C-alpha cells in the first residue's frame, strides 16, 4: 500500500514539474486561439 | 469638438468625434493611419 502511495504522489509531482518546465504542452489549445485571431486581423486587411 | 459631427477636412469627408489628440508626430507629417489603414489622426488647415 504504502509504496503504490509514494509512486502516486511522486508522479503527481513529475506530472507537475513537467508541465511547468515544458512550454510546448498546451500548443493544441493556444493553437486554436491563434487560428481565431490571425482570421480576424486577415479580415481587417481586407478594408486595404 | 467632443461631439458626432459631419467633418470635411480638405475634402476628405467622414463623420465622428474629433477630441484634442495628443499625438505627437513630427511637423512635416500631415495625416495619421491605423492598422485597418484609415486616417484617424489630422492635422488642422488653418491651425496646425
Amino acid at each position: 500500500q504504502k509504496l503504490i502511495a509514494n509512486q502516486f504522489n511522486s508522479a503527481i509531482g513529475k506530472i507537475q514539474d513537467s508541465l511547468s518546465s515544458t512550454p510546448s504542452a498546451l500548443g493544441k489549445l493556444q493553437d486554436v486561439v491563434n487560428h481565431n485571431a490571425q482570421a480576424l486581423n486577415t479580415l481587417v486587411k481586407q478594408l486595404s | 469638438k467632443n461631439k458626432c459631427v459631419n467633418f470635411n477636412f480638405n475634402g476628405l469627408k467622414g463623420t465622428g468625434v474629433l477630441t484634442e489628440s495628443n499625438k505627437k508626430f513630427l511637423p512635416f507629417q500631415q495625416f495619421g493611419r491605423d492598422i485597418a489603414d484609415t486616417t484617424d489622426a489630422v492635422r488642422d488647415p488653418q491651425t496646425l
